[PDB]
RNA sequence: AUGUAUUAAGGAGAGUAUAACUUAAUUUAUGUUUAUGAUAGAGGUUAUCAACA
RNA sequence: UCUUACUAUAGUCAGGACUAUAAAGGUCCGAACGGGUUAUCGUUGCAAAGAUAUCCGAAGAACUAUGGUAAGCGAGUGAA
RNA sequence: GACAUGAGUAACAAAAAAGAGUUUAAGGUACCUAAAAGGUAUCUUAGAGUCUCGCCUAAAGCUUAUGGCUACGUCAAGUAACGGCCUCUAAGUUUAUAAUCUGAAGAUUAUGACGAUGAGAAAACUUUGGUACCAACAUUUAAAAGUGAAAAUUGUGCAGGAAGGAUAAACCGUACCUAGAAUCUGAAACAA
């Protein structure tokens, strides 16, 4: 995940990303 | 069917101009229309425009370009260039037009103002940074902003010293087969 | 010049008297007990006590 | 030398409260005038008409305001009605392109022109106080004072919201002297009639109160022959 | 008309010349511009195995 | 900022500016929300008036889009370009 | 678009009548491009002369 | 010594002995803009 | 590069390995590893296996 | 007289009667006495239909799948001169 | 660098899906062969998962 | 686009004094402006020709601006 | 090409000049406090402003040019309160035409075209040759007076002072800088 390739992405490939770190935080707990 | 003006005569049936209606200047009457229009347009042409496009009737239209900045082709290499001008256009409208007021920070999270808000803070600082580096200068160790390692070595060094935690060797420097 | 300047004279010229002298004129604050210079007034209460008396005076 | 005024709670001459500093209203600091007890003062020594109709003018992109006796303004009212408010902000001409008329003010009498250039020299006054003196802003509302030498200046310019309140603080009386007045010494005094034609009925609203003499209209004579249609709010 | 034609395809070919000429110096901007930016990554894998 | 609002025309021409009368752009999400264009093959089947009808509402709808790519950035609004541009 | 509409044929050829407005095919392509196969016979045979 | 010879000058002086159509339409400014051209120069005149 | 990615599953435009497959590492520390592919990436030629 | 001297000249850059337009196109012509009459026999209209009760929008849904047109044994499928007649005497014959 | 083959007018400006090139800036079709190729799925932007003519 | 001469179109010269003139003078004192007499400073200078004072002309063979013409076998321009 | 020496040296001195308060944003420290946060004070970076003092001042001020590696929301039918474009021409230019001359290139004369530093109707509504001329100098003149322009009147001196044409609102320019305090030329943030 770039600084640059954040913005010019959509929020649909965005939020993905935002789901794989909450599913991410889950597993460790 | 009589349009307020004089209509021409040469019929264009499928233009390919793109039309940008902008915000209006804060101290700027209601009766003032500000648009975004193609270099080559006329004062004659948006008037045409706006009322067989968009029904809207307007009694001047004034106009002005704006240059852009001379660059090189590629940045910071390459030739020395300038892109093309933009036009700006302002229509005094028959009938005021008032645009509602920017939502607020705070309900402006359907465009995910948040993340975007943070991305570009970052995008600032490195600018910032640059622009220090620009000048010949250096960050001083003094002000560097302490990042989350900086404060979770200094919440452990307060255990250490208290005697709330043993020190102890590391285990997960290398992975050694006779660990000792 | 006529000569370039050994590594031994440069050395000489820029250390043999002119090491940092360490301030030993020390002691600490009446008031909060902090680390100041010999008479001379705590940084620390001064701007606490310059502001205490700016808001109930 | 010159003695800046404070922003303190102040009487009123007018019959509103002009300001919120304002402690009275229609108070008589002085006696009447030797107009001011007269029931219809005429034009003894100017020109026919002149005085019967009071001209308006402002920028429309920075606010700067002009009051002209004619229905025209000249390259005179902008060097001795504009002030120095800072460098590039004072234009070094009248662009046809950005001044329009504001407002014009109609008295009842179509002869009394004496009471409209007393109209005129009040706002003039008052306008010069709103540059100069401008104490009433400094900590308060657009804070002025708060602000850098340029955004000041640019503040400076914008005198449009504060002609407008001038208008309704000199046509219900205020200013000392004013011919606005009427009083019959029979003691009972009243407001004369005064009409104020706007080409945007929502610049009237900058005036928190008018008077119940004064009777607001749209458009301003001159206007509809150069194809400038008025801003009305209703619709 | 055949000397019409001759025009034609003449201006085909000079068009094409220039296009290609414009993509190779733009494929060859982006190659460095990207194996720059993969290098990066060579560079942290170098720095921990050492 | 503080005078009253003027009434300003329901069916005014340039409300065709704007997507939302009160964010003039579109949310993202909302923006996405579109079916793919016309292939050529679909539009053969179409006369002259369809064809020329069709055109102008493709030039309403890029002026749409342009004026809504403004006001998101000077308004600083979010996100929303990338949504867009496949739109356009 | 619903499917209804986008399945409606509504093209019918004609013969002495152009597709659309002649004017129309000034703006589809350029009149004066060095790159138009399409001729008139009046410009042929000019050519030819 | 170098002077400052370009103090005061125009840019209508330029266009009129170093622009475009000073070497177009004259036979020694065709050689120069072919020996530009040869070289591969983008600015072949002012 | 990405045509060897793939050269035991064909060619980068025929490509044999599809998301749904059970696949096994045959490289790096986790070899043996069998796992199930959840996405595959086309432009760098890469799987995910969660 | 440096770097910026070889830039290519702009109208906002210098005066004295350097005039570059915008390729806007002649609307009329100018006068003797430094006046404009506009003719509109070169002033452009441009024709915009009557778009209420237009069901087409520039989106197609993506449940019906882009399909191209299939003209089997002809080269020139949809440029065919005699398709297109053959398709106009069946359908319209008249006009 | 030499040799072989083919060809016989070159550049620039600005703009544009930043591999895609001209305001249509990723047009629309035909034929053949498609892993024994060429040299019984998923995928129309989560695109261009096909080369030749 | 520096500079020399010429050319076209324009512009500028506080105030005072003498002289036959209200206005006729390569007249006088003296700013602007234009010169660069003398001295000092500076000399890797603020400056590859500057600073300070002093000095000279200042209605003329004057000064200035925007354009134009004339230069490199033969020499353009030159109060030299 | 890298890195030494001189050297942590010279320099940061246009004979205007500074002093004491206040405040915004971001960040770094110390304390309060250990529920994060917040508060108090201080420092760094980037700004703003108040009181006092001084310097410039026919400028180091304001408005604008030439120009511009400063920056792109700078808005005009025309006059008042505007230039260009456009019309007309000067000095000149001309790979335009004709004629002529000429080792080629080319040159000459005429005509045409182009060419401002000049001339171009009206508007606070508007569309012949001293019967002269608009070079210098002087004089007189918008009637309450004075002063400065514009234009005109009259006259003076010799050095004897253009050309030509006429007489319902497009397009281009409009931001900022003017050299003592961040922008033009001087290699540059230069006492010119
Ligand atoms: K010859
Ligand atoms: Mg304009
Ligand atoms: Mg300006
Ligand atoms: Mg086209
Ligand atoms: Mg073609
Ligand atoms: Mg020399
Ligand atoms: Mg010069
Ligand atoms: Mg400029
Ligand atoms: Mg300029
Ligand atoms: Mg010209
Ligand atoms: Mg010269
Ligand atoms: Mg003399
Ligand atoms: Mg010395
Ligand atoms: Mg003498
Ligand atoms: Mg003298
Ligand atoms: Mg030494
Ligand atoms: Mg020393
Ligand atoms: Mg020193
Ligand atoms: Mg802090
Ligand atoms: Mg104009
Ligand atoms: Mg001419
Ligand atoms: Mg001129
Ligand atoms: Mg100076
Ligand atoms: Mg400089
Ligand atoms: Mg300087
Ligand atoms: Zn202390």
């Amino acid at each position: 995940w770039s600084l640059f390739g954040w913005g010019k992405q959509k929020v649909e490939e965005r939020n993905k990303v935002k789901e794989e770190l909450k599913q991410s935080e889950l597993a460790r707990t | 069917r009589n349009a307020p003006f004089r209509v021409g005569k040469k019929q264009i049936f499928l233009p390919n101009h793109v039309i940008t209606f902008v915000r209006p200047l804060p101290k700027q009457p209601p009766n003032l229309a500000t648009f975004i229009v193609p270099l080559e347009f006329n004062k004659l042409d948006l008037r045409d425009y706006l009322y067989h496009v968009y029904n809207v009737e307007v009694t001047g239209v004034r106009s002005f370009v704006n240059q852009r900045m001379h660059e090189q082709r590629h940045g910071d290499v390459g030739n020395w260039r300038r892109p093309k001008s933009q036009k700006m256009m302002i229509a005094e409208l028959a009938k005021p037009f008032v645009w509602p007021k920017p939502p607020a920070e705070d309900a402006r999270e359907a465009f995910d103002y948040a993340m975007w808000k943070k991305q570009k803070t970052a995008q600032e600082q490195d600018t910032k940074f640059q622009g220090i580096r620009a000048q010949g200068e250096v960050v001083p160790p003094s002000q560097f902003e302490v990042t989350k390692d900086r404060k979770a070595i200094k919440a452990r060094q307060s255990k250490f010293l208290s005697g709330e935690e043993t020190w102890a060797p590391g285990k997960v420097n290398a992975f050694l087969n006779s660990k000792i | 010049p006529k000569k370039k300047t050994s590594h031994m004279k440069k050395r000489h010229r820029q250390m043999a008297g002119k090491a940092l002298k360490d301030v030993t004129h020390l002691n600490r604050c009446p008031a909060c007990g902090n680390l100041k210079r010999m008479h001379h007034l705590c940084s620390t209460c001064l701007g606490k006590l310059k502001g205490f008396m700016d808001r109930n005076g | 030398s010159t003695h800046p005024t404070t922003a303190i709670p102040k009487p009123t001459t007018a019959v509103l409260k002009t300001s919120p500093l304002a402690e009275e209203t229609a108070v008589e600091l002085k006696s009447p005038s030797r107009l001011q007890l007269k029931s219809e003062p005429g034009n003894k020594g100017n020109p026919k008409g002149h005085g019967d109709r009071i001209w308006a003018f402002h920028h429309i992109e920075q606010g700067q305001v002009i009051y002209s006796t004619k229905p025209v303004i000249s390259h005179q009212h902008l060097i001795r009605q504009q002030p120095f408010t800072g460098k590039n902000l004072v234009p070094r001409k009248i662009r046809k392109d950005y001044w329009r008329p504001l407002a014009m003010i109609e008295l009842a009498g179509k002869d009394q022109g004496a009471v409209g250039r007393s109209v005129y020299q009040k706002l003039r006054e008052f306008k010069k106080r709103h540059e100069l003196d401008w104490a009433n802003e400094a900590e308060e509302g657009r804070k002025l004072m708060h602000k850098s030498k340029r955004e000041r200046g640019q503040e400076l310019n914008d005198q449009k919201p504060n002609s407008v309140a001038d208008m309704a603080a000199v046509l219900a009386g205020a200013g000392k002297g004013n011919l606005m007045w009427q009083v019959s010494r029979l003691v009972k005094r009243q407001l004369r009639r005064a009409t104020v034609y706007w080409t945007n009925e929502q610049d009237k609203f900058h005036a928190r109160e008018w008077s119940d003499n004064v009777s607001h209209e749209v458009g301003i004579p001159g206007e509809a022959e150069k194809k400038r249609m008025p801003i009305r709010m209703s619709s | 008309m055949d000397k019409l034609l001759r025009r034609v395809r003449m201006a085909e070919g000079m068009v094409a010349r220039r296009a290609q000429r414009k993509n190779a110096l733009l494929k060859r901007i982006t190659e460095r511009k990207q194996n720059k930016k993969n290098g990066e990554a060579f560079t942290e894998a170098i720095q921990q195995r050492k | 900022e503080e005078l009253p609002p003027i009434q300003v025309d329901e069916n005014h021409g340039l409300w065709d500016f704007f997507y939302d009368r009160e964010t003039v752009a579109m949310a993202p999400l909302e923006h996405t929300k579109h079916g793919r264009a016309w292939t050529v093959s679909e539009l053969r089947k179409k006369s002259w008036d369809d064809l020329h009808r069709l055109w102008w509402v493709c030039v309403k709808e890029r002026n749409r889009i342009a004026t809504a790519n403004w006001e998101r950035t000077k308004s600083e609004l979010g996100f929303g370009l990338a949504e867009a541009n496949e739109r356009d | 678009t619903l499917r209804i509409d986008v399945d409606e044929k509504t093209f019918v050829p004609t013969l002495f009548r152009p597709p659309a407005p002649q004017q129309v095919l000034d703006e589809l392509r350029n009149k004066y491009s060095i790159f138009r196969t399409r001729h008139t016979p009046e410009y042929i045979a000019k050519k030819e002369q | 010594g170098p002077r400052p010879t370009m103090s005061g000058a125009t840019r209508l002086v330029q266009k009129r002995r170093h622009g475009f159509l000073s070497r177009v339409k004259t036979k020694n400014g065709q050689k120069t803009l072919k020996r530009r051209l040869a070289k591969g120069r983008l600015r072949l005149s002012a | 590069e990405r045509k060897a990615r793939v050269a035991w599953c064909g060619s980068p435009k025929f490509l044999c390995i599809a998301p749904g497959d059970r696949v096994v590492v045959i490289e790096g520390h986790h070899k043996d590893l069998i796992g199930t592919i959840e996405k595959l990436n086309t432009r760098n030629m890469t799987v995910e296996i969660q | 007289g440096l770097k910026y001297r070889k830039l290519r000249l702009t109208t906002k850059d210098v005066n004295k009667g350097f005039y570059k337009g915008n390729r806007t196109g002649s609307m009329g012509t100018h006068t003797s006495y430094g006046t404009y009459k506009i003719d509109y026999t070169k002033v452009r209209t441009y024709v915009c239909p009557d778009l209420t009760g237009f069901k087409l929008t520039p989106f197609v849904s993506k449940t019906i799948r882009p399909v191209h047109d299939q003209f089997p044994g002809d080269k020139l499928g949809p440029k065919n001169p005699a398709t297109y007649l053959a398709r106009w005497k069946s359908e319209n014959g008249l006009d």
